Order: C-alpha cells, then structure tokens, then sequence
C-alpha cells in the first residue's frame, strides 16, 4: 500500500481510484468502510 | 446561513473579504 499519492486502489472489492491518507475519524469495530452523504467512498480500513 | 464525480466548483472572482470591503 502507498498513500499520498495518487494511486489505483482496491481493498477487498472496492476498486476505486484516489490518494489515501491517514485519517482523524474513528471506525467502529464491526464498521469496515465508510461512506459520505452522496453515498461516495469517503474512509476505509485496510483488511491487513 | 451553512465527493467530486466530475463536477467541480469555481471561486468566486470577488472573495468574501473583498467583498466586504465593497
């Protein structure tokens, strides 16, 4: 995995494209991928 | 008064300070 870069991504089936970086907000235990109003990919959690 | 697919938004070309002092 690479971040701050502008790179293809794809964890377990989400397959998008963007530059990951670390990020402030918390997940829930359970909660594996996150998502915006506009129902675009906002945060995800590396499965490793 | 109170991500991206393709569409974008533009500055306005007078910002809120310069308008303001307007």
């Amino acid at each position: 995995l690479v971040k701050n870069k502008c790179v293809n991504f794809n964890f377990n089936g989400l397959t998008g494209t963007g530059v990951l970086t670390e990020s402030n907000k918390k997940f829930l235990p359970f909660q594996q991928f996150g998502r915006d109003i506009a129902d675009t990919t906002d945060a995800v959690r590396d499965p490793q | 008064v109170t991500k991206f697919n393709g569409l974008t938004v533009l500055p306005p070309l007078l910002t809120d300070e310069m308008i303001a002092q307007y």
